[PDB]
RNA sequence: GGUUGCGGCCAUAUCUACCAGAAAGCACCGUUUCCCGUCCGAUCAACUGUAGUUAAGCUGGUAAGAGCCUGACCGAGUAGUGUAGUGGGUGACCAUACGCGAAACUCAGGUGCUGCAAUCU
RNA sequence: GAGAACAGAAAUCUCCAGUAGAACAAAAGGGUAAAAGCCCCCUUGAUUUUGAUUUUCAGUGUGAAUACAAACCAUGAAAGU
RNA sequence: AAGCUCGUAUCAGUUUUAUGAGGUAAAGCGAAUGAUUAGAGGUUCCGGGGUCGAAAUGACCUUGACCUAUUCUCAAACUUUAAAUAUGUAAGAAGUCCUUGUUACUUAAUUGAACGUGGACAUUUGAAUGAAGAGCUUUUAGUGGGCCAUUUUUGGUAAGC
RNA sequence: AGCGCCGUGGCGCAGUGGAAGCGCGCAGGGCUCAUAACCCUGAUGUCCUCGGAUCGAAACCGAGCGGCGCUACCA
């Protein structure tokens, strides 16, 4: 058992999901997807690291799974649990089929569940403070290992997981059209109600500081 | 309510046709009636279109046209009393009148009117109007009822009664006419002729003046007013048939205080739109109204 | 082959016919068993039970072949020896319900 | 297991539109085809009898034939090292007209026109249509418009 | 402000679901007879229940639909054998209401010894002038906002008029 | 220009919540002898236009409304793609040359138009 | 969803919302809302005479289907089907 | 191969203009179906626990579901949208316009339908380019084991499969 | 690996769309000095699991779990 993903590594066949015309497919082993303290907020979390893809490939549930343990593993250690917050960002959604008289009726038996992962694409973000860029950034080397192929760390100066760059970000904060929801915000937008947008953004309609 | 729809219920959402959403048409029932057999290329399919209101009856010749259907000729029950009928505009007496009147009205206005008399002898009894041998064929018409039910003793069959008695070549069957008794399968032309002059108005007169005299004058107060005895009911029906036999004529209203009057003075009530800078502005006054956190 | 699989057709057949012939002749010798003879009730239950249980296995067999085997001309002669084979399994029921019952047991005292 | 029925892999060609379900309307009801004329034919998929095979949809044709509902449309169609003439018989739904053909005769009648008044006052007829000719010496303003410059941007990446 | 949009009885239901077909249902269907003064009509199950011990196309139920000064009759006599007190649950949220009494007898005709022991359900719908608009033909729609009698509207014309009282909630 | 009858395109027309509607017209409405249909004159049928009411329907307007529609040099000449190379790269794939060219996103605007006939301060 | 004796999670009745999330004998895919669904009424056109056309295709056969013509009928007030 | 009828306006493995048709690539999921990650706010006359409890259409907290607004990732047998490349038709003389002849068809009707007579229309006879002749028939041979390369693509770990 | 069968009370087994039984065990009483035997009774089931068709099944149709049996040949 346990072929290489030398064997399965390259994007060969159509995307074959899990549906009603494949059944019996064994459940992969990625279970957990955000770690660290997944409640924090934006306002907490400012910095993003991206580890992304170069090459157009076939990642196993394996590989997300022992890269997200050895990962973790690195930041709990070094940084602490609250220090950082990791999401994988590929789900694994490919059965991968095996064969195990001739090549007569050779149609394989499902065999895993793999992430098809696209030149550009994030596989791992981590979220943090300004102080935790070497930890983020080593533990994301231990992730470049168990994951095959090439990879890049991207410095992400987006405010957290979300969009807009710190000075737009900072802005609309301080502009006050933005909200705190659980581990994430709400914008405020000017095609909605009047009375709803009062009373859900009172800061922003108001001479507040 | 809690219950309003959500934005992807109302982007799914196939609208019905206008006529269907204001319930005022059956797309079916209108399809198989304006469909015309192809290879006669032009020929419209004229519909004689019969429409009940609670105090009106609308009967108009209508043929069908790519920029919208279009009308040959039209009939009022409120026109009816220029011609003999002040009381009853929704009777089935009124509804046999306007069927008489736009069979008149159509021909005449086809110039169809030296031949295809019709009757002038009314009596109640079922007959289509046949064609006269070296002439014109009789103009051929489809009974457009729309939404309302099809049971037996109904204006819109009254109408069509009228129509064929006028000389307009509706096809019908008799199973539809009052006094179609299934039982004996066959027609009562005293029973039909009876309810063409009103023998049903006449006889509930009589029945309620024998009975009970405030029910009467109230829902008789016309008939009292002008002196209408309850038995002349059937002169003044027969008199309103040779008036419309003698002028099937559409006289207009003298139409007073006239179009443009009508146009600019009867209505600034209708409120106009605004435009953007006044919903701005509106805008503003809103967010200035509910400013701060109260 | 079809010729070797019409022939267990033909020997079952037979088999099953010569089973329901002995199973009626011991159900009529039960229904005239002169009953204060208790001991040979019970021995012609016992004994119609064996022949009506040789009828389930070939019933069986008979399920087994409609369902899958091809047939193929004589599913007429099959279905109508299920028949059989179940009307004899519901008089071995009632004969078999009708000696369980006993006298003063709750049913008996519910309903005659 | 193979399988070439009458409607085999038809699912999106007889689909009806997104927001276009229910009854067909009566423009294409009333819209008239007489004997020889130019018609496109696509099916409509809520109108059962009388429709056409998969290969004839999106198929430009001459009507021949007119009856009581349906017409009559010839089709050329390659098989082999020929081609062969069909003869559909099609209802009205999923019989169109050719916006193709109402344009060639809203150009002849135009230039039936523009001939009658070059003949009328006599000179330069000029029918044909022309293609898209070489364009021609202009001149352009620098008043107003600097021509400001441009270089190429240098490489952020924006994830 | 209220011209002529006052609460009226639309129809009042009188319904009996005994549960079973033949002697019973024929009673009860006479029962219904006697009471309303009009013919009943028999309600036909749906689909089997084993432990209801009902049928799938078997006869259960059997209701009458009155209105007017009848309906306004029937309502006032079970209104005065359930001695005027109803219930806030009782008075449902579109503002219909209805109620159910048992051993008939205690309202009009007596026990006629063929016929038995029927307890009934009274259901009474609530409209305001202008149902026609929703329940003709030609030209469909639905009532507006200031209209479709709610708990309120209903509730109080139980109170204004009857001399009625409600509970708890 | 309002309204009615018949319609064409079938949401710029729909949906939600409020507000207004002179006149006329629709509508709700009043009644059960007759034709007719229902468990029920509620629907339908018939009769009256009388006893009344714009409360609803309907029409129109409002809403930093939802939806829908139109446009943008907004995204984006991006993704993708036809053709070419003894181009690059171990490969996966990726640039370049001659061409075509999106969708989502963002922003701005709009919220039925119209035909035949009749009628209306 | 809100209600009504026994009656509850599910019996019957009533109202509101409900673009189809149901049903249409069966596989799956299309299609269908004053219907192609459900209920009721009447019927036998699931009839006769042979031709033409479409699919598979050799433009042969078989099967299935389409549109007519000449009759005779069914249904519906009728257009029609 | 034999040819035959004409060389007399015919046709293109082509482009343009105009008009259709398609559901792949892409994209999408705070759009339908199906899958799927994470919190937030709520709702229980109506899930399971505990606590205050005699219980209560009582109260507090815990955990599951249901709803609302969000979020992460997807689909050969999902899709609002939607290419590029390929694909159908038309670009006239067998055409257009005017007038009136036939009919047992059609129309209420000399109303239309189809085919016509007699006139009008040209400078280009109605886009480009090229035609090497165009069209038609008869008869008959051999063949009916294929293989490779670019690109698209299915099964397979892959293969000079 | 393929094919076929089986799975039901504590154990061995039947069971067809209106739907759960046989025998031995188990429990209570009796008989006997007592225990067996005998007599009179009573109770006993996730019908292997999950989903679907049906108005409804353990049965019909599909997915897996577990246990058996047959074939796996020519070199
Ligand atoms: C110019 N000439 C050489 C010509 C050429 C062609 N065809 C071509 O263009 C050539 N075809 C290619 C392009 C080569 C395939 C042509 O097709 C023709 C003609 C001539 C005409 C002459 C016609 C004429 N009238 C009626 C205008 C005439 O006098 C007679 C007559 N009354 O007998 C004709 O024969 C004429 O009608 C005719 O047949 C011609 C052509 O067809
Ligand atoms: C398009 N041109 C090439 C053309 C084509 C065809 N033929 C067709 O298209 C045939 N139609 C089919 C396709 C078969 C249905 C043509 O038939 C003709 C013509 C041209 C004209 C030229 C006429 C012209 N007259 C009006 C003065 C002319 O110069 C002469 C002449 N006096 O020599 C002609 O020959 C002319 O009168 C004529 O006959 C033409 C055609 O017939
Ligand atoms: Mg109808
Ligand atoms: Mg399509
Ligand atoms: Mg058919
Ligand atoms: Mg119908
Ligand atoms: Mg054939
Ligand atoms: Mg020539
Ligand atoms: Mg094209
Ligand atoms: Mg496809
Ligand atoms: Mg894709
Ligand atoms: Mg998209
Ligand atoms: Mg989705
Ligand atoms: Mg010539
Ligand atoms: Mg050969
Ligand atoms: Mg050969
Ligand atoms: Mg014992
Ligand atoms: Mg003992």
């Amino acid at each position: 058992a346990r072929r290489p993903a030398r064997c399965y590594r390259y994007q060969k066949n159509k995307p074959y999901p899990k549906s009603r015309y494949n059944r019996a497919v064994p459940d992969s082993k990625i279970r957990i997807y955000d770690l660290g303290k997944k409640k924090a907020t934006v306002d907490e979390f400012p910095l993003c690291v991206h580890l992304v893809s170069n090459e157009l490939e076939q990642l196993s549930s394996e590989a997300l799974e022992a890269a997200r343990i050895c990962a973790n593993k690195y930041m709990t250690t070094v940084s602490g649990r609250d220090a950082f917050h990791l999401r994988v960002r590929v789900h694994p959604f490919h059965v991968l089929r095996i064969n195990k008289q001739g090549m007569r009726g050779a149609w394989g038996k499902p065999h895993g569940l793999a992430a098809r992962v696209d030149i550009g694409q994030i596989i791992f973000s981590v979220r943090t403070k300004d102080s935790n860029k070497d930890v983020v950034v080593e533990g994301l080397r231990r992730a470049r290992y168990k994951f095959p192929g090439q990879q890049k760390i991207i410095l992400s100066k987006k405010w957290g997981f979300t969009n807009l760059d710190r000075p737009e970000y900072l802005k609309k904060r301080e502009a006050g059209e933005v909200k705190d929801d659980g581990a994430f915000v709400k914008f405020l937008s000017k095609k909605g109600s009047l009375e709803n947008n009062i009373r859900e953004f009172p800061e922003y309609f108001a001479a507040q500081a | 309510q809690k219950d309003a729809k959500s934005s992807a219920y109302s982007s799914r959402f196939q609208t019905p046709f206008r006529r269907r959403r204001e319930g005022k048409t059956d797309y079916y029932q209108r399809k198989r009636l304006v469909t015309q057999h192809k290879a006669k290329y032009n020929t419209p399919k004229y519909r004689l279109v019969v429409r009940f209101t609670n105090k009106d009856i609308i009967c108009q010749i209508i043929s069908s046209t790519i920029t919208g259907d279009v009308v040959l000729a039209a009939a009022y029950s409120h026109e009816l009393p220029r011609y003999g009928i002040t009381h009853g505009l929704t009777n089935w007496a009124a509804a046999y009148a306007t069927g008489l009147l736009i069979a008149r009205r159509t021909l005449q206005k086809l110039g169809l009117d030296e031949t295809y008399k019709g009757v002038e002898e009314v009596e109640g009894e079922y007959e289509l109007t046949e064609a006269v041998e070296d002439g014109p064929r009789p103009f051929k018409v489809f009974l457009d009822i729309g939404l309302q039910r099809t049971t037996t003793g109904a204006r819109v069959f009254g109408a069509l009664k009228g129509a064929s008695d006028g000389g307009l070549y509706v096809p019908h069957s008799e199973n539809r006419f009052p006094g179609w008794d299934f039982e004996t399968e066959e027609i009562d032309p005293e029973l039909l002729r009876s309810y063409i002059f009103g023998g049903h108005v006449s006889q509930y007169m009589e029945e309620l003046a024998d009975d009970d005299e405030e029910r009467f004058s109230e829902l008789f107060k016309g008939y009292l007013a002008d002196d209408i005895d309850a038995d002349s009911l059937e002169d003044i029906y027969t008199s309103a048939h040779e008036a419309i036999r003698a002028d099937p004529a559409f006289k207009p209203t003298e139409k007073k205080f006239t179009k443009e009057q009508y146009a600019a003075e009867s209505k600034k009530y209708r409120q106009t739109k605004l435009s953007k800078e006044e919903r701005a502005a509106r805008v503003a006054a809103k967010i200035a109204a509910l400013a701060g956190q109260q | 082959s079809q010729r070797k699989l019409q022939q267990d057709i033909d020997k079952l057949l037979k088999k099953v016919k010569e089973g329901i012939e002995d199973f009626d002749d011991i159900y009529e010798k039960f229904q005239s068993t002169d009953p204060s003879n208790s001991s040979h009730r019970e021995k012609l239950e016992s004994d119609l039970k064996r022949e009506i249980k040789k009828l389930q296995k070939h019933r069986d067999q008979i399920k087994t072949w409609l369902s899958k085997e091809d047939v193929k001309d004589k599913q007429s002669v099959l279905m109508t020896n299920r028949r059989l084979i179940e009307n004899g399994m519901e008089r071995f029921k009632s004969v078999e319900k009708l000696m369980k019952t006993k006298q003063f047991s709750k049913e008996a005292l519910t309903n005659p | 297991g193979k399988s070439h029925g009458y409607r085999s892999r038809t699912r999106y060609m007889f689909q009806r539109d997104f927001r276009k379900h229910g009854a067909v309307h009566l423009s294409t009801y009333l819209k008239v085809y007489k004997v020889g004329d130019i018609v496109d034919i696509k099916a409509n998929g809520s109108i059962q009898k009388g429709m056409p095979h998969k290969f004839y949809q999106g198929k430009t044709g001459v009507v021949y034939n007119v009856t009581k509902s349906s017409v009559g449309v010839i089709i050329n169609k390659m098989v082999g090292n020929r081609y062969l003439e069909k003869r559909l018989n099609l209802r009205v739904e999923h019989i169109k007209h050719s916006k193709c053909r109402q344009e060639f005769l809203e150009r002849v009648k135009a230039n039936a026109a523009k001939r009658a008044e070059a003949k009328a006052q006599g000179v330069a007829v000029q029918l044909k249509r022309q293609p898209a000719q070489p364009r021609e010496s202009r001149i352009v303003s620098t008043e107003g418009n600097v021509p400001q410059t441009l270089a190429p941007v240098p490489y952020e990446t924006f994830i | 402000q209220n011209p002529m949009r006052d609460l009226k009885i639309e129809k009042l239901v009188l319904n009996i679901s005994v549960g079973e077909s033949g002697d019973r249902l024929t009673r009860a269907s006479k029962v219904l007879e006697q009471l309303s003064g009009q013919t009943p009509v028999q309600s036909k199950a749906r689909y089997t229940v084993r432990t209801f011990g009902i049928r799938r196309n078997e006869k259960i139920a059997v209701h009458v639909t009155v209105r007017g000064p009848k309906a306004e009759e029937i309502l006032e006599r079970g209104l005065k054998v359930k001695e005027y007190q109803l219930r806030d649950r009782n008075f449902s949220a579109t503002g219909n209401f209805g109620f159910g009494i048992d051993e008939h007898i205690d309202l009009g005709i007596k026990y006629d010894p063929s016929i038995g022991i029927f307890g009934m359900d009274f259901y009474v719908v609530m409209n305001r002038p202008g149902a026609r608009v929703t329940r003709r033909k030609r030209c469909k729609g639905t009532v507006g906002n200031s209209h479709k009698t709610t708990k309120e509207d209903t509730v109080s014309w139980f109170k204004q008029k009857y001399d009625a009282d409600v509970l708890d909630k």
